[PDB]
């Protein structure tokens, strides 16, 4: 199968149910985690503990198709270089969600 | 109980 149907099913999202849109980093951990201090933005949900890295970064986008149903999820794979938006929390201070990537 | 955290890494991290 395709990498996200592969990954998505490896990684616990698409087990036990479709989830429409999921983005995998082709980058070290550190280098994720290393976000929590770059470009603080705004959330796309108003709140002000995201930031957008400096640099573009490998990133393969996973969207399911418009017939996918469980269990059979289909996912279309765009892979591309774009910087990233987490959303950072806690001591210490690290990535909780992925809000978008530009 | 997976920790937020934890989270984010299992569905977003591929290094």
């Amino acid at each position: 199968s395709n990498y996200c149907n592969q990954m998505m099913k490896s990684r616990n999202l698409t087990k036990d149910r479709c989830k429409p849109v999921n983005t995998f980093v082709h980058e070290s951990l550190a280098d994720v985690q290393a976000v929590c201090s770059q470009k603080n933005v705004a959330c796309k949900n108003g709140q002000t503990n995201c930031y957008q890295s400096y640099s573009t970064m490998s990133i393969t986008d996973c969207r399911e198709t418009g017939s996918s149903k469980y269990p059979n999820c289909a996912y279309k794979t765009t892979q591309a270089n774009k910087h990233i938006i987490v959303a950072c929390e806690g001591n210490p201070y690290v990535p909780v969600h992925f809000d978008a990537s530009v | 109980k997976e920790t937020a955290a934890a989270c984010f890494e299992r569905c977003h991290m591929d290094s």
